[PDB]
């Protein structure tokens, strides 16, 4: 059984503007196996409707999946994206940095 | 359009 | 210009929960434009571009029924894989599936795809002549002689050279612009003080179609392979993709950076900076 790390991305759809509606994404790539935990969070708290693109994969048969949420920025508001898989022992959290 | 395929592996 | 349509199935088992969920997409080039999820509500195959709501119920019907179908011969399958493997009965498995057409400009068939993966590792794949197998172990042997004495390969070949080829045609034309035409990345450079001696100049790609692209710093004409950070291509969620590229420079050298950008959309290559 093939097991691969998710690798994890977490950007705005557009460059980010203080009090401009945008998306927030979490693109997770690279895994096997496809059981997946991935939450948006603001200031450290769950986002609610979050939707995700549907499963796929590359060629290598490791999988894929955005997640992603209306927000608009401001200054102070933190987000961050939380992945659980059986590869992580521990959830791995990436910070959303509007330059990245 | 998908393929009909009843080929079991 | 060259084309393809690709259908990926994942069947992933969860014994003592039910059948096996099943899950379909399918692509023209980086565009998603069907799928099918065993777990939803209702069972059917649902439009994920624009260009492809126009096909009639029927289209829709007709594909509903087969990804069922799929899913009932994908479980048949997991049975049959967990046997040739002697695995235990309560495991969950996956079972992967990739097929389709890649065609030319003159809409001619170049490449035919039908191959499946286990656990994530190559099982069985149809060869480029779409006649013969290549299986990756004795379990894949297994379905290779069964398939072999059905003569499954020539029953195949009839879709990848026929209806795959057809359909895709269809959808190019009925995609217009948004599958033939590529849409170029919009690109600015972006600057970040580390501090008084060191700042990233970090070179963007936004809105991008299709995925394929190529961004690089040089320094004087140099590229900088070495000391470049280049993040993975990334979906932006409106079918468009994005990458950047940065270097980390020393203050007051900005000026001896350059990044270079090739896309299919750009009318040539792009040099960008820091401006």
């Amino acid at each position: 059984m093939i097991q691969r790390t998710p690798k994890i991305q977490v950007y705005s759809r557009h460059p980010a503007e203080n009090g401009k509606s945008n998306f927030l994404n979490c693109y997770v790539s690279g895994f096997h196996p496809s059981d997946i935990e991935v939450d948006l969070l603001k200031n450290g708290e769950r986002i609610e409707k979050v939707e995700h693109s549907d499963l796929s994969f590359s060629k290598d048969w490791s999988f894929y999946l955005l997640y992603y949420t209306e927000f608009t920025p401001t200054e102070k508001d933190e987000y961050a994206c939380r992945v659980n898989h059986v590869t992580l022992s521990q959830p791995k959290i990436v910070k959303w940095d509007r330059d990245m | 359009i998908p393929r009909r395929n009843v080929a079991t592996l | 210009g060259s084309h393809s349509m690709r259908y990926f199935y994942t069947s992933v088992s969860r014994p003592g929960r039910g059948e096996p969920r099943f899950i379909s997409v399918g692509y023209v080039d980086d565009t998603q434009f069907v799928r099918f999820d065993s777990d939803a509500a209702s069972p059917r195959e649902e439009p994920r571009a624009p260009w492809i709501e126009q096909e009639g119920p029927e289209y829709w019907d007709r594909n509903t029924q087969i990804y069922k179908a799929q899913a009932q011969t994908d479980r048949e399958s997991l049975r049959n894989l967990r046997g040739y493997y002697n695995q235990s009965e309560a495991g969950s498995h996956t079972l992967q599936s990739m097929y389709g057409c890649d065609v030319g400009p003159d809409g001619r068939l170049l490449r035919g795809h039908d191959q499946y993966a286990y656990d994530g590792k190559d099982y069985i794949a149809l060869n480029e002549d779409l006649r013969s197998w290549t299986a990756a172990d004795t379990a894949a042997q297994i379905t290779q002689r069964k398939w072999e004495a059905a003569r499954e390969a020539e029953q195949r070949r009839a879709y990848l050279e026929g209806e795959c080829v057809e359909w895709l045609r269809r959808y190019l034309e009925n995609g217009k612009d948004k599958l033939e035409r590529a849409d170029p990345p919009k690109t600015h450079v972006t600057h970040h003080p580390i501090s008084d001696h060191e700042a990233t100049l970090r070179c963007w790609a936004l809105g991008f179609y299709p995925a394929e692209i190529t961004l690089t710093w040089q320094r004087d004409g140099e590229d900088q392979t070495q000391d470049t950070e280049l993040v993975e291509t990334r979906p932006a969620g409106d079918r468009t993709f994005q990458k950047w590229a940065a270097v980390v420079v020393p203050s007051g050298e900005e000026q001896r950076y350059t990044c270079h950008v090739q896309h299919e959309g750009l009318p040539k290559p792009l040099t960008l900076r820091w401006e």
